[PDB]
DNA sequence: ATGCATGCATGCGCATGCATGC
DNA sequence: GCATGCATGCGCATGCATGCAT
């Protein structure tokens, strides 16, 4: 893949900042990227999550949000699904054409060494109380998104084939990046037009985000300084020049 | 020792050339600048490579377009016999030569043997295609690949390998209407690519207009 | 796409979306220039390539060996690798704002959307070219020359292949030959010679643009060559 | 094409087979090539248009070949018919037809400009 | 003490289900 | 709307290795 005396350290800060507290997380959330605020807060919001209740009848009441950005290329959208797969304990990274539904969803093979019929778990299977990023997302077919329906309502598979069935636990978050459908998000046109996504798929989605790149100056100024600094960086205690 | 002495004597014939043209496909009637494509492909060129930087080949590829019955298969089986090393094969299918290389378990021999393509059996020899507009992607690739780089790289079962595949390939084929039109280029009138077709030295182009004369001497052959 | 460049119409001449033409750091187009003089150079510089082929294979002026370039090539790579400094940087950040406006006012007037867009990635690739320059000396830090270089190269591929006053004085020729001719109608060569040089545009572009069309269509030859007409 | 000559040389074998004889007669290839043609069968669609249309191509091409208009070629086709037409309402009629075809070449066909 | 039935691949022939390309 | 390419189960026979019941 915990320390001691690092109790006395979060007690205090929290005591200390309290309110300011998600602000900085939020701040402090990837230096390497600049902006896009509401992004990370929506990022810990992830990483912190909800709360899964049960009642008596057995109801089941999901907890897990579900966010899907949507922009203009070059706007660090891998940058912090790769970010977020460093740094959750149990991430998954999922491409749209890489994996099928087969894959996503455990499947059911016969044995011939016992002649039993075995249960294989999938992607979204091993990631239980995890995230799974999805990108490429619209190059995704439409029979994985069905699939993925499923665990994006309840969080549960059900596989049935003929001497064997059973239901799995899929209680995961997901994050998806995908492009717009003329390559560049139109402006004129409404965002309907530009998603080109069913209203389902949205609806059972948490969050959309919106991202655009603006040619503004004054951001391309601050932009430019905080990509040079970052190149020009170099760590310590390495020679100037020493090759990798 | 001879034969060296007699092939100079013959050389020394101021018509050699004509005979020579004239000797290739005796029962094939007719066709003659085909016949003479034909002799310049076989007798070759010289490959040339200043350092290791530029190679230039020197195989003469040839290709004929032509209608339903006009003998183009006939070509191909006087080359095949004529030739040292010649190899036949049909792009329809069930050919008893592949035309791609795999490895796999032979058969009649019962051992794990790599089988590689028509294109590495033929290595500075001829190979032949009959039904070249049938062919499916793979066979397509591996031709565009032994065309440009003259090579066939192979990474299959943990096996990796580039073999050569030096060849002079000759090829049939008929128009995609079944019927040329000269109204329009060759290139829309085959379902080949541009860059395949630009690959090939000689195109030689046969129709089935109505000559009595012709046909009359044909029936009469 | 159509086999053939075209070069009056401008874009729609690649078929990638922009999205995978982002990633590319530098695009290149190569046309057929059509000179007299420069055919006879190329036949015989590939004559006497043939020719020489046989007899000597020996550097031109000073030329590195195959396998030396290669050992070289392979020591600079394993040995250093550099870094970038502060006024090369500044350099660069004024560049490329100066840069994008640019693109950002050339799509708003030519009212159509670049099939090739300017992003932080091509700020990312010059600063890459610049660092492979440096590498090229094994210096530890790039300088002004290398960023000069590489900002040189960075235009005369990507400006080029996004911005393609000679097309658009062509797009213009073009524009004006249509609205004047008609179906059916015969014109003379020498008359529309005569048309386009009182208006004082170059003669080289009104060829070119009668040779497109004659390429696409449009425009055939009735008698002989001195009189054509216009088709579909 | 000559597959279909070698199919009429299997039938008269054929044919010379069943009669038992030992060589081959012209009656059997008379057979044969008889049988050949009651297979091949016509494309039922208009056999005058076409026939109009590449008179008039063929004295078109000629024209631009070996060195006019619309009329100049409506009269040298009623001068060339003059011999096969007796009377004058043959010959409106006529001139009527191949004006609406000479229409519909130029603007239906494109054939003509 | 000896010859044979069985465990473990592997080819053969086949049908069945899922995806897509015209 | 359907035939085909690509897995995958089913049923089977065949060959190579070995381990001991009569
Ligand atoms: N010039 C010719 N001289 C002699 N025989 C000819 C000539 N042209 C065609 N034939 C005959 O035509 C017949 C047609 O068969 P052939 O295999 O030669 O056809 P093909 O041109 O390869 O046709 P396909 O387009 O169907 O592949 C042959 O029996 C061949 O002998
Ligand atoms: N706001 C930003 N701050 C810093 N770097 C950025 C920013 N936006 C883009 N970049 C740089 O541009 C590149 C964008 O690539 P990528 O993240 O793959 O774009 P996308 O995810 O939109 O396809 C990244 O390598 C990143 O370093
Ligand atoms: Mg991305
Ligand atoms: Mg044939």
């Amino acid at each position: 893949s915990f320390s001691a005396e690092d109790i006395a350290k979060i007690k205090k800060f929290s005591k200390t900042r309290s309110k300011d507290i998600f602000d900085q997380l939020a701040k402090s959330l990837a230096p390497s990227i600049h902006g896009h605020d509401y992004v990370k807060k929506a990022i810990l919001c992830l990483l912190l999550g909800g709360v899964e209740r049960d009642l008596e009848n057995g109801s089941h009441i999901r907890g897990d949000i579900n966010i899907l950005l949507i922009g203009d290329p070059s706007v660090a959208k891998s940058q912090l699904l790769r970010y977020v797969l460093c740094t959750a304990p149990r991430a998954i990274p999922t491409t749209g054409r890489g994996s099928s539904g087969v894959g996503l969803t455990a499947a059911v093979t016969t044995d011939q060494e016992t002649g039993e019929r075995r249960l294989e778990a999938g992607a979204m299977v091993l990631a239980d109380r995890g995230v799974v990023c999805i990108d490429e997302f619209d190059k995704m077919s439409d029979m994985d998104r069905t699939a993925i329906h499923e665990v994006m309502e309840q969080g549960r598979v059900t596989i049935a084939k003929a001497g064997i069935h059973a239901r799995l636990n899929a209680r995961c978050s997901v994050l998806a990046a995908a492009n717009p459908v003329y390559g560049r998000y139109d402006q004129y046109k409404t965002p309907m037009e530009n998603i080109g996504l069913q209203d389902s798929l949205l609806s059972r989605f948490d969050l959309l985000f919106i991202m655009l790149d603006q040619m503004d100056p004054e951001q391309d100024r601050e932009i430019s300084d905080h990509v040079l600094r970052m190149h020009r960086y170099r760590a310590p205690g390495e020679q100037d020049g020493d090759a990798m | 020792d001879e034969d060296v002495k007699m092939i100079t004597s013959l050389s020394k014939d101021q018509q050699i050339g004509e005979k020579i043209f004239a000797s290739i496909a005796p029962s094939i009637y007719g066709h003659e600048d085909i016949k003479r494509g034909l002799a310049l492909a076989l007798f070759g060129g010289e490959p040339k490579n200043p350092g290791g930087k530029h190679k230039v080949r020197g195989d003469i590829n040839v290709l004929l377009c032509g209608d339903p019955g006009t003998a183009k298969s006939q070509f191909l089986k006087y080359i095949e016999k004529v030739s040292s090393r010649a190899i036949f094969t049909t792009g329809q299918g069930a050919s008893a030569v592949g035309l791609t290389a795999y490895v796999q378990r032979h058969p009649v021999s019962r051992e794990w043997t790599l089988e590689a393509g028509a294109l590495v059996l033929a290595d500075r020899g001829v190979c032949l295609i009959d039904e070249f507009d049938k062919m499916n992607d793979q066979d397509r690739t591996s031709i565009h690949e032994a065309m440009e780089q003259q090579s066939i790289s192979i990474s299959k079962a943990g096996i990796v390998t580039s073999l050569q595949a030096r060849c002079t390939v000759i090829a049939a084929a008929n128009p995609i209407g079944g019927r040329y039109d000269p109204s329009l280029t060759f290139s829309e009138n085959v379902d080949l690519t541009e860059p395949i077709i630009s690959r090939f030295d000689i195109l030689c182009v046969v129709r089935d207009t109505v000559d009595p004369v012709q046909d009359e001497m044909l029936a009469r052959f | 796409v159509f086999g053939r460049w075209d070069e009056t119409k401008g874009e729609d001449n690649i078929d990638f979306m922009p999205t995978i033409l982002s990633r590319f750091d530098m695009i290149f187009i190569v046309k057929d220039e059509h000179n007299e003089e420069r055919d006879v150079m190329l036949a015989k510089h590939v004559i006497t390539l043939h020719v020489s082929a046989l007899t000597q294979t020996q550097a031109v002026e000073g030329e590195i060996d195959l396998a030396k370039l290669k050992k070289f090539i392979a020591y600079c790579r394993v040995k250093c690798g550099p870094r970038l400094s502060a006024e090369a940087a500044e350099k660069l950040k004024n560049r490329y704002i100066i840069m994008r406006s640019g693109a950002r006012q050339h799509e708003r007037d030519s009212d159509r959307r670049s099939s090739i867009p300017i992003t932080v990635r091509q700020l990312e690739a010059i600063v890459r070219i610049a660092e492979a320059l440096s590498k090229m000396k094994l210096q530890p830090f790039a300088t002004e020359a290398d960023v000069e270089e590489a900002l040189r190269l960075f235009q005369v591929s990507t400006l080029d292949a996004a911005l393609s006053e000679d097309q658009e004085m062509l797009s213009r020729i073009e524009k004006q030959l249509k609205r004047r001719f008609a179906i059916g109608s015969q014109v003379s060569e020498h008359s529309i010679i005569k048309d386009f040089t009182k208006q004082k545009y170059p003669e080289h572009a009104i060829h070119k643009v009668l040779q497109l069309m004659l390429r696409r269509g449009e425009i055939q030859h009735r008698m002989q060559r001195k009189v054509l007409y216009r088709l579909k | 094409t000559v597959r279909q000559l070698e199919s009429m040389i299997r039938l008269s074998e054929a044919m010379a087979r069943m009669h038992c004889c030992d060589e081959v007669q012209p009656k059997h290839v008379k057979e044969a090539f008889r049988l050949l043609n009651k297979s091949i069968i016509r494309v039922e669609t208009f056999s005058e248009y076409c026939r109009i249309s590449n008179l008039i191509v063929l004295h078109l091409r000629k024209v631009e070949e070996e060195e006019l208009k619309r009329s100049e070629l409506v009269n040298w086709y009623l001068k060339e018919i003059e011999s096969e037409i007796d009377s004058e309402e043959e010959l409106i009629n006529k001139k009527r037809i191949i004006e609406k075809v000479i229409h519909r070449l130029t603007h239906y066909d494109h054939v003509l400009i």
